[PDB]
């Protein structure tokens, strides 16, 4: 089938995990050390955009820290290393003076 | 956790049987229907396709899965115990490339013991399949064809 | 006067009946929405009980 | 030789691997039906790799 | 009694499976999960690694 790119196309060491939506939609959602990669299985590349920035994929050894679920149509994606943190600054009140 | 359309569906008493390309269910109510207790289960996950025309002469179906050419039957046995649904396997292990292809019509009798699939790849022909089963074991099975000319 | 706070009174009496009222709902609503989730079965029907 | 399986991925039926050579990436499936040949034509079947 | 951290669960049907280091646990409610019949069960010892 279609080749993907060049050698470093995808990462040194990617992760690797097909999508299988429907008999229709399926393909392969590669990630390299830094960034995404999205292939149907005819081999036509599928572009990603990464609104609300990346840096959640950037990662030295994506096949150790990337875990992930297929659901119906979207897969949720954790990155191993990154710990979670509460957001500061957004109280429901800021002061609130009860009395 | 995949979007699978519904194609075949085999109406028994007790149990209705879904079958999705790649995922089948079992539609098991209890008492009444009753939309309520209505429920469903993920029984078995192997592959139907688009022409695979199911015919159940009894508790089990038979299906034609087509190769590139050359169909190959399946079994498939309905079991009420949904815990040993196993899968569905093949009749003509034995005796590939027979079939020719393009499957329109699977027809049986349950009391004599039979089920002729013809197919117009080769119109002539009517492949007559001959099963003996005893008390769940199956004693034998033939494969052969009719051809009236 | 007297039953104009009477009035009130069964203002709160009736306004305590329906947070009693509506404890219950959430509970059983909340525990519907538990099952039909797990059904794995959706669709119009579930939507409707 | 050179060459690294990136990741092997199997629908029911039949299997998708992408693997690396040393200049390009390639996509290609593994189909495990019984008999069937895999493209038109192909008189018997060939097992030439790509 | 061991502070075991989790590291893989396997999800099928009625029954999650928790994986650690050297300790594996079965999360199976019965009816709907609903929290208050959770259940945990210390199944079985053998090891597993990162």
């Amino acid at each position: 089938l279609n080749t993907l790119g060049d050698n470093g196309a995808l990462g040194q060491a990617p992760y690797i995990h097909l999508i299988n939506r429907d008999e229709h939609e399926q393909y392969y959602a590669v990630f390299t050390g830094s960034g995404i990669r999205v292939f149907d299985l005819s081999g036509n590349e599928k572009q990603v955009r990464y609104p609300n920035g990346s840096n959640y994929i950037k990662t030295a050894n994506p096949r150790n820290d990337l875990r992930m679920v297929t659901v119906a149509d979207y897969t949720f994606i954790v990155n191993r290393n990154v710990v979670a943190q509460k957001n500061t600054k957004s109280v429901n009140l800021p002061n609130y003076n009860p009395n | 956790n995949r979007i699978a359309i519904l194609k075949y569906a085999v109406p028994f008493s007790e149990e209705l049987l879904i079958w999705s390309d790649e995922a089948q269910f079992v539609l098991t109510a209890s008492g009444t229907l009753t939309s309520k207790s209505v429920e469903l289960n993920l029984t078995t996950q192997f592959d139907v396709q688009d022409r695979a025309r199911p015919f159940g002469i009894g508790r089990n179906v038979y299906f034609a899965s087509p190769r590139s050419s050359f169909t190959s039957i399946h079994r498939y046995y309905a079991v009420q115990d949904v815990s040993s649904v196993k899968n569905a396997e093949d009749i003509t292990s034995h005796v590939p490339n027979y079939i020719p292809n393009g499957v329109f019509s699977i027809c049986g009798s349950g009391t004599e013991n039979f089920c002729s699939v013809l197919s117009h790849g080769d119109p002539s022909k009517i492949f007559m399949y001959k099963f003996l089963y005893l008390n769940e074991e199956l004693r034998q099975q033939s494969w052969s064809h009719w051809d009236f000319g | 006067a007297d039953l104009s706070l009477q009035a009130r009174s069964k203002l709160e009496e009736a306004s305590a009946e329906l947070t009693s009222q509506n404890m219950q709902k959430v509970q059983a609503i909340g525990s519907i929405r538990a099952a039909i989730g797990e059904s794995m079965l959706e669709g119009s029907s579930m939507d409707r009980i | 030789e050179n060459v690294q399986v990136l990741a092997c991925q199997s629908i029911s039926s039949d299997m998708y691997v992408i693997l690396r050579n040393e200049f390009n990436t390639f996509l290609a499936r593994i189909s495990f039906t019984k008999n069937a040949i895999d493209l038109q034509g192909e008189p018997y079947r060939a097992f030439m790799d790509m």
